[PDB]
RNA sequence: GAUCAAGUGUAGUAUCUGUUCUAUCAGUUUAAUAUCUGAUA
């Protein structure tokens, strides 16, 4: 009894606690398997499974342990496997994607455990069962075992169930297991595919609707399944199909359709021509369908024949578009998001191959409706449409219906819409050149929507504006882009910072269209009304402002003074240290173009003096500022004053210069292969220096030198900082022993392994174990990191009595 | 400590405040090599968390310049546990 | 010397919160160091129209300790 | 137990059974191999370990600006004019307290 | 086993040419061991058409190169590099150096200068002491390098080949003195002595560069009439290539930008990093990729074009400095 | 660091001369395997097929520089 | 001084072969690799000239190759094992006349590392699993899977690993569609290392090891391991299923044997030797490399000895077990 | 330089004040010392 307790420990130590008391204890009952036997180990873990408060990473555990007590008990669950199927089963039909895998991965395991004949015996009597539910389980449990195990060895029960002549239900479940096993398995059926036909085929044919039906989805899955290949393995089953297709009604033919949808993609383009158009006589008179359910399907027929590459262009504009357009281009199908989403898809698929006018010039009657959900539909597809294949296809008299109707249903939606931001942005940009005529309707219905009382509606007014100034540009540019930035420059007072966040996007978009000398709200009007938008708290505002403000520090530097750059620069400094990566990355672009802007030379001075008067948060902002005033201008204007800071005595500046010189190697790259030998005697005195810090961070600032400047020579100046670097690996400091291998790490890549085995090789073997621990710690980075490059460098080792040490074919001569 | 399970095909993850960061080195300059995870680190509530402190991930996590060169992406799944 | 007089102020936690920003302080304002009283010359002069005119832990902040 | 400690080479006998006696350290007789050591020691490029590893001191317990930027263009040619490279130690120079107080045309140059 | 081979004029019998071959006598490869040598003297005679046998010299250890100096022969057997003169029944050793670290592979001479190939340790510099009949060590190489093959570029410049697929250029630093002494009592292997326990002086290496295969020829040759001069090399894989100067920044700062944006454009289809490539055993130094640069040409126009930007060039342009410079040196 | 020993043929101050020097030669052995250069210079040298020098070369690797040390 | 670098003359020196409808037509190419650079081979079965397709520089050392083909695809695939330490997967694209990296995973450092894999390769028939072995300890098997759009996938690799263990050759086992299974030739050396006699050294046997792959269980099990006689060079998969009898047979010196899992007993062949020879009667004989020919109805082996002479060899079948192997020589 | 007590502070590392160190051998330990554990005074 007690033994049970300690299953009940070691679940606890499983469930509970650090990761090595779970492996422990999951080692423990794996070993122990044997003597707790299966019967009370799963008396006692099938509870937790049923329980409703077992957590998805608890329920994971106890299957990494049932996967390995299941491998350890083997033959030993035979007579359990009823029990422990039965609570297992359900995880197969749950809705959560992981508790149906995890039921997956112990039904496999469950079924390498047990034998074949046994799972049979098991599930057989649920084959026959009255209730669907039960038979749906069954069958997801049988396609699991088919894929644990090999698909032939279940083929010969599969064989006796679908002729099991005495119940419907029986050989409804095969066909079941059959169409599961497909939807399991995927393209892995591929070589079962014909066996597994040939035991739905008979089917199709059956005296009983519920049979034809799950046959006609068996060979919908399989055909699925195999895509794009396995078509001469169906060959069976076509002809059963169509005298089907020309017969059945309601969803008893809804199912065949779906499986010649699923056929006519595997067909050569012969074939693909003939059965598309035996499909078409009656998919056509599907079309006038009332049920949701066949419409789903006909939908999806006619994305799948008019994408097969066989069906001509000229079939598909003669035959389906006038009954498709018919029937569902019209204002009821808005109406349901299932149907709608089915219906722009199969249009975008019928543009893709019939070309995007022929589809457009259909639709485009319709922006102009009254509906606005219909309208929604219509302009989603435009939009899919003209993001796939944009304005080519599009006669000048469709341009003109095209924005009329695009313009009509922007001043229609009485709610901001994104489907009707994207159509409309989608359309001018794709028609672009072509838009010019239009331009005056376009601002005008903008600047309307961007004088509206909403807050909502004028943001969509400016991210309209954001996604199409591009266009804009083309003419009377001025005169239209410079008005547009008025009103937004009235709106840069917004209470709401959505709002604002857009207007700047939206400002920022026209800046980067207008020659800046044309400028509406000049240049000196429009930076002092950015300056105290700079510090609001919202990430959409910061981005577009600080993102704006470099755009006119890019490209209108000369308009402000140097002073009202250097209060900017100031301002700017904390955010190249912000939390959100969007916002650090527009800091970082636009300090650089401010620093252009200013000049290095006071902005630097100005860092400099920062660098040593600030706390350890803003100090290491400096350290960035300092590595972009390098990057870009010239690292040549950086290093002499950094130089002269290093020349103040007192440790604080001293070690200030250091972080700025390891943060700027790490930063310019490939860029300091100019600057190594200038700056290695400043190197020299900081890497002597008694200070633990200095010595810390000149040790960082050779890593990045040496991984900076790989390639590029410089080896010579490397192996002199080598060995200064050196003698620092006695230290004992955390600090400065992580620094020091980060350098040793660094200069393994630049000076190669061969130099950096040769500070090795006197301490491998030195008598002092406080030596060897520390150079065998160094050798094993060297080794890890370049073991192959090591076999050139090693040292001849004469032979022993004992021993032979000498690598002989590397003495051979040719 | 890292995780150090061989790496699969599952990309990881960073959330919006450690975003950019390298997760072997912390820095924020040159992000190089998609950063590649354990089945296990990524399986469940596992998936979608952030390399370096388990949280929410707004994007992909990218080892830097230097550790790609170092060949620090090839240590096995850098997962911090 | 490391204090600076200020005018056109607008309270003293308006005043210590928009100083902080030139260097660590220890109207009229005192900073730790002398290369804050630069950066009041230069920044917040202008910055209303502001006007300018010119242990062991308190140092401790100063330093690059990891 | 002390017992391995003694059963080790003298001085004497490691400095004569060896091709280079003056690589020799008093410590070198108390390592796990010695020989091998010894060895070491002699191969012809290697460094030695840094002389601090027996001393009772931490390691460091007991700047001029370079004449070229001392010297917007003249901060270009100090770097692309006038840079010259300074005096460097060689491989294993080691730092340490005390070490600072027939044609003749070349080939492949432009 | 005939290791070595030299055609040469001795001093003592001016005009009359010799055949001298190297021999291993009973040699067993691995474990290592040898019955000594023999250097095989033939006069070569009916205008170099027939060899006539003049006598058979033995030697301790394989004569493993032989190469003519100053009318004397230079052999190098085993690790000892000995001069020898005719003689009439065997070969006089007029002088021999036994400081040589290791075997010897290869022997290069140019005036005094005696470049010698160590199979491990890589480049030694012998300077021959003509009245004082001294061969004298005066620098060598600071890395191992398992060497195969050499050729002198100047007077101080030697690019070499070893066993690990690399090439590399070593030089002798400006105001290296080959004018060295070697004490008659014993000081200079007592009291003075070189560095790191190699020589006095060190050689610097100016080049590497891993060419993925092992290079058994290394020569300074023009391929092409009216071209300019390049180092050939060849290999153990049947590969011939060039390594060829750039003549200015204007070619060489153009095809370094190249070659950084080709490792990313068109990193290599195997997955493996160009610059590790190149720096398998040591950092790549001073060479660019040309077997890359020409994969320019082999890029989709996509590809073309964005490098193509990046240069400030359009990709006709970046095709034709290509063609330029393989045309100039190459065919 | 303890998680060197995920990598066979590092070290540690306990290390002697024939662990060391069996990490080496099977090193060596595994890199003239891959370099298939370096494998043509051996088969050229000994007159033997690349194919028994790769087989020698595996054979080579169970005991390298003979048994350990005692 | 600063050089540049030309290849006037590509290697011509061939180190691995492997022939497939890389082109995806009914005609074959060879892919070749030169160490350094890849190469694509037409020969004109009108002309019997040899054209060369394509040639790419590497810039790695390549060290294993393998063609494979997935379940019904027309097409086959170059799997490359290399230095880079990187599984690469290539599609020859003969429009464009370029090889395209289809696939490319990570799984450890650069180099021809001892531990880390990429000089053995070996795929499943099938092609539905493929396994890179180092020499030494790591092996690493990924799934192979065909996407609906019919791209290929590659599933995360799944560790085989065993220390102290050399493996001296990989082959897959053709199982038909059961299970895929992997065959190496491996020796553990873990027991010479600690004897100080070297008895265990002499006494340390290969054995032949059959790594199945579950597929359902994502997991590689150790499944079957045995010694055998003498020290095998390397595996030949025998045709399984309808095609053959399945197995693999180890070339070995002096020796060819058959093997394969369950009731089939070993058949062991000795390699004819040239009467007369002038050779050193302490050498033995190994096959070097090794051709298979499957045909509608039949399949037989080429194997090359040192000496460079040829063997034609069958396998008689009774059921589905081998009885015996007949060597006919062949052409030298 | 080792070693004991006390204050103080941090994500972590520590700083800082007040003491001890006087003879040999053996064992433990170390690169050698030392510390530590016994013995002789
Ligand atoms: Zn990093
Ligand atoms: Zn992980
Ligand atoms: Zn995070």
């Amino acid at each position: 009894e007690q033994k049970e307790r300690k299953i009940m420990k070691l679940l606890l130590k499983i469930k509970n606690g650090t990761p090595p008391m779970r492996k422990a204890a999951l080692r423990q009952i794996t070993d122990k398997a044997r003597e707790f036997g299966a019967g009370p180990l799963f008396n006692q873990i099938l509870p937790l499974l049923m329980s409703p408060t077992l957590e998805d990473q608890e329920r994971h555990l106890l299957v990494k342990v049932i996967d390995r007590i299941l491998y350890k008990l083997d033959d030993l669950v035979r007579p359990y496997v009823h029990k422990i199927l039965v609570v297992i089963e359900p995880l197969l039909i749950d809705e959560d994607y992981y508790a149906r895998v995890e039921g997956r991965e112990i039904i496999s395991n469950l079924a390498k455990a047990a034998g074949l004949a046994t799972m049979i015996s098991t599930m057989r009597p649920d084959i026959d069962n009255m209730d669907e539910y039960v038979r749906n389980t069954t069958a997801r449990a049988f396609a699991v075992v088919a894929s644990a195990l090999g698909i032939p060895s279940l083929l010969p029960f599969l064989k006796a169930v679908c002729k099991s002549k005495k119940s419907w239900q029986a050989r409804h479940t095969g066909i079941k297991i059959v169409q599961q096993i497909a939807i399991l398995m995927g393209c892995a059926i591929l070589p079962h595919l014909r066996s597994l036909v040939e035991i739905i085929e008979h089917g199709l044919v059956d005296e009983q609707q519920k049979v034809r039906t799950i046959s006609a989805l068996a060979i919908a899955a399989l055909a699925e399944a195999a895509t794009p290949y396995g078509i001469e393995s169906f060959d069976s089953v076509l002809k059963p199909l169509w005298k089907g297709i020309r017969q059945h009604r309601g969803k008893g033919l809804a199912a065949f359709l779906k499986a010649i949808g699923y056929l006519i993609p595997l067909m050569d383009a012969e074939y693909a021509n003939y059965y598309t158009r035996e499909v078409m006589l009656i998919l056509i008179r599907e079309f006038q369908s009332p049920d949701e359910e066949m419409k789903k399907i006909v939908l999806k027929v006619v994305k799948q024949c008019c994408g097969t590459d066989g069906v001509e262009a000229n079939y598909i504009k003669t035959e389906i578009l006038p009954p498709f357009f018919k029937h569902f281009w019209q204002h009821r199908m808005a109406l349901d998001r299932r149907n709608y989403r089915q219906l722009v898809d199969t249009t975008v698929e019928l543009a893709n191959k019939v070309g995007a006018a022929e589809i457009i010039s259909r639709i485009v009657d319709d922006l102009k409706d009254e509906a606005e959900q219909y309208r929604k539909m219509v302009m989603e597809t435009i939009e899919k449409i003209m993001g796939n294949l944009g304005a080519a296809d599009i006669d000048h008299k469709l341009e003109e219906q095209l924005i009329d109707g695009i313009l009509y249903a922007f001043q229609e939606q009485t709610t901001e819409d994104s489907v009707m931001l994207n159509g409309f942005g989608t359309v001018v940009n794709a028609l672009g050149k072509r838009v010019k005529p239009y331009l005056p309707q376009i601002c005008g219905t903008v600047l309307w929507r961007l004088n509206n009382k909403s807050a909502k509606v004028r943001q969509q007014a400016a991210d309209l504006i954001s996604r199409t100034a591009v266009v804009m540009k083309t003419c009377q540019e001025e005169k239209l882009m410079g008005h547009l930035g008025v009103v937004l420059y009235e709106y840069l007072g917004e209470e709401y910072p959505e709002v604002l966040g857009s207007i700047l996007g939206a400002l920022k978009a026209i800046v980067n269209v207008i020659g800046m000398h044309k400028m509406t709200p000049p240049i000196k009007d429009l930076l002092p009304r950015l300056t105290p938008i700079l510090k609001n708290r919202h990430e959409k505002v910061q981005e577009n402002c600080i993102d704006l403000v470099g755009r006119i520090a890019d490209r209108g530097a000369e308009y402000v003074s140097a002073r009202e750059w250097m209060r900017i620069c100031f301002e700017l400094l904390e955010l190249l240290k912000a939390h959100k990566k969007a916002i650090r990355r527009a800091t970082v672009n636009t300090f650089g173009y401010i620093a252009k802007a200013i000049g290095p030379h006071d902005v630097l001075a100005t860092l400099l003096n920062n660098l040593k008067v600030q706390e350890r948060q803003n100090r290491v902002c400096t350290t960035v500022a300092i590595a972009i005033v390098a990057e870009t201008c010239s690292p040549f204007t950086v290093l002499p004053a950094l130089m002269n800071e290093y020349r103040v005595p007192e440790l604080n500046v001293q070690n200030g210069v250091l972080k700025s010189l390891s943060f700027l190697f790490e930063y310019i790259g490939e860029m300091g292969k100019d600057y190594i030998y200038a700056v290695t005697p400043l190197l020299e005195d900081a890497l002597m220096d008694r200070d633990l810090v200095h010595r810390q961070t000149a040790s960082a600032v050779v890593q990045h030198m040496s991984l900076g400047v790989y390639g590029f020579g410089c080896e010579d100046s490397l192996n002199h900082l080598l060995n200064y670097v050196w003698p620092n690996v006695f230290e004992t400091s955390p600090h400065v022993i992580q620094a020091v291998m980060g350098a040793l790490e660094g200069l393994r890549v630049a000076i190669g392994p061969c130099r950096m085995l040769q500070y090795c090789l006197q301490g491998l073997f030195h008598p002092a174990r406080k030596v060897r621990d520390v150079y065998w710690k160094i050798y094993n980075s060297i080794y890890i990191g370049s073991q192959d490059a090591l076999i050139a460098h090693y040292p001849r080792i004469y032979n022993d009595d004992k021993n032979t040490y000498i690598r002989y074919e590397l003495d051979y001569i040719l | 400590i890292f995780c150090r399970k061989q790496a699969g095909v599952a990309i990881g993850r960073l959330c919006e405040k450690c975003d950019g960061k390298c997760v072997i080195c912390d820095s924020y300059v040159r992000p190089c090599t998609l950063v590649r995870i354990c089945d296990e680190c990524n399986y469940g509530s596992y998936q979608g968390r952030c390399v370096i402190c388990g949280g929410p991930g707004v994007s992909d996590a990218y080892y830097c310049k230097e550790c790609t060169i170092q060949e620090k992406d090839r240590d096995g799944c850098p997962k911090i546990v | 010397n490391t204090n600076v007089y200020v005018s056109g102020l607008p309270t003293v936690d308006e005043f210590i919160q928009l100083m902080s920003k030139f260097g660590i302080i220890m109207g009229l304002c005192c900073y730790l160091k002398r290369e804050s009283v630069e950066l009041a010359l230069k920044l917040l002069d202008e910055d209303y129209k502001l006007h300018v005119e010119v242990l062991s832990m308190q140092q401790k902040q100063l330093d690059w300790r990891p | 137990k002390k017992l391995r400690r003694m059963n080790r080479f003298t001085v004497a006998e490691l400095k004569q059974l060896v091709a280079r006696p003056d690589v020799v350290e008093m410590h070198d007789v108390t390592a796990q191999d010695p020989k091998l050591l010894v060895h070491l020691k002699a191969t012809r490029n290697s460094v030695p370990v840094p002389r601090h590893w027996c001393f009772k001191r931490k390691y460091l317990q007991g700047f001029e600006l370079p004449d070229f930027i001392k010297r917007y263009q003249k901060l270009h040619d100090a770097f692309f004019k006038w840079q010259t490279k300074p005096k460097l130690t060689i491989h294993g120079d080691l730092y340490y307290e005390g070490k600072e107080f027939i044609d003749r045309t070349p080939w492949g140059e432009l | 086993a005939a290791f070595s081979v030299a055609v040469c004029r001795f001093s003592n019998t001016g005009e009359d040419w010799y055949v001298l071959v190297g021999v291993a006598k009973d040699l067993i490869l691995n474990p290592r061991s040898v019955a000594g040598g023999f250097v095989y003297t033939y006069k070569l005679v009916n205008n170099g058409e027939k060899l006539e046998f003049l006598h058979k010299t033995p030697v301790e250890e394989v004569p493993a190169a032989i190469a003519p100096f100053q009318g004397r022969v230079l052999i190098g057997v085993g690790k000892l590099l000995r001069v020898y003169d005719l003689g009439k029944k065997k070969l006089l050793r007029k002088c021999e150096n036994k400081h040589i670290a290791n075997y010897i592979s290869g022997i290069q001479t140019i005036g005094h200068r005696v470049i010698v190939s160590d199979v491990q340790e890589s480049f030694i510099w012998v300077r021959y002491k003509r009245n004082e009949n001294q061969l004298i060590i005066f620098a060598d190489d600071t890395y191992p390098r398992w060497v195969t093959t050499a050729s002198l570029l100047d007077y101080d410049t030697v690019a070499g080949a070893d066993k690990f697929g690399n090439i590399c250029v070593v030089r002798l630093p400006p105001n290296t003195n080959d004018e060295v002494d070697e004490d008659p009592t014993g000081n200079k292997a007592l009291w003075d002595r070189g560095l790191l326990n190699g020589a006095s002086q060190k050689a610097e290496v100016i080049m590497n560069y891993h060419v993925g295969e092992t290079v058994l020829s290394l020569q300074k040759t023009t391929l092409i009439p009216g071209g300019s001069e390049s180092l050939v090399y060849t290999t153990l894989s049947g590969g011939i290539g060039i390594l060829v100067p750039f003549t200015s920044h204007e070619d060489h700062d153009f095809f370094q930008h190249v070659e950084m944006h080709l490792r990313s454009e068109h990193p290599p289809l195997c997955g493996r990093d160009h610059l590790s490539f190149r720096s398998y055993y040591f950092p790549v130094k001073n060479v660019i990729d040309g077997d890359l640069c020409e994969q320019f040409n082999s890029m989709e126009p996509n590809k073309q074009k964005n490098v193509s930007e990046e240069l400030d060039r359009t990709p006709p342009e970046v095709s034709k400095k290509l063609e330029d410079i393989r045309t100039r040196y190459a065919f | 660091e303890h998680l060197q020993s995920k990598y066979i043929g590092t070290g540690h101050a306990d290390t002697t001369k024939w662990e060391w020097l069996v990490n080496q030669h099977r090193d060596s052995y595994c890199s003239y395997m891959g370099h298939f250069d370096l494998l043509n210079y051996f088969a050229i040298a000994e007159n033997e097929s690349k194919a028994r020098v790769r087989f020698n070369l595996m054979e080579k690797m169970l005991q390298p520089c003979g048994p350990p040390a005692d | 001084m600063f050089l540049y670098n030309l290849t006037l003359q590509r290697a011509t020196g061939i180190s691995f072969a492997i022939h497939g409808n890389f082109s995806g037509t009914k005609q074959q190419e060879i892919v070749v690799s030169r160490g350094k650079i890849l190469e694509l081979l037409r020969p004109d079965p009108n002309t019997g000239k040899v054209h060369t397709l394509l040639t790419v520089e590497v810039f790695g050392v390549i060290r294993s190759l393998m063609a494979f083909r997935l379940t019904g695809g027309t097409k086959d695939y170059i799997v490359v094992g290399s230095d880079s330490g990187r599984i690469v997967i290539l599609e020859y694209q003969p429009s464009k006349n370029m090889f395209e990296k289809i696939h490319q995973e990570t799984f450890g450092k650069s180099g021809c590392r001892r531990i880390v894999p990429g000089q053995f390769l070996a795929v499943d028939p099938k092609g539905r699993a493929v396994m890179i072995s180092a020499i030494e300890k790591q092996k690493l098997v990924y799934i192979l899977n065909r996407d609906a759009a019919a791209r290929l996938t590659i599933s995360s690799p799944l560790e085989a690993h065993k220390a102290n263990t050399l493996v001296y050759h990989v082959v897959g086992v053709d199982v038909g569609f059961e299970n895929p299974m992997f065959a190496c030739l491996e020796m553990d050396y873990e027991e010479a290392d600690n004897d100080p006699t070297g008895e265990a050294a002499a006494n340390t046997q290969q054995t032949l090891t059959f790594y199945e792959l579950d597929l359902g269980l994502n997991h590689v099990v150790r499944k079957y391991s045995e010694p055998l006689e003498e020290h095998g060079n390397f595996l030949i998969t025998v045709p399984g299923g309808s095609d053959g009898p399945s197995g693999v047979l180890i070339c070995s010196e002096n020796y060819i044997t058959y093997k394969n899992f369950g009731d089939q007993p070993d058949i062991r062949c000795p390699i004819p030797r040239r009467r007369n020879d002038l050779d050193d009667p302490e050498r033995g004989m190994i096959f070097v490399c090794s051709a298979t020919h499957k045909t509608k109805s039949m399949f037989f082996f080429l194997a090359q000895t040192e000496q460079g002479d040829i063997f034609k060899i069958t396998l008689e079948t009774d059921e589905d077990m081998v009885t015996e192997i007949r060597l006919k020589y062949f052409d030298t």
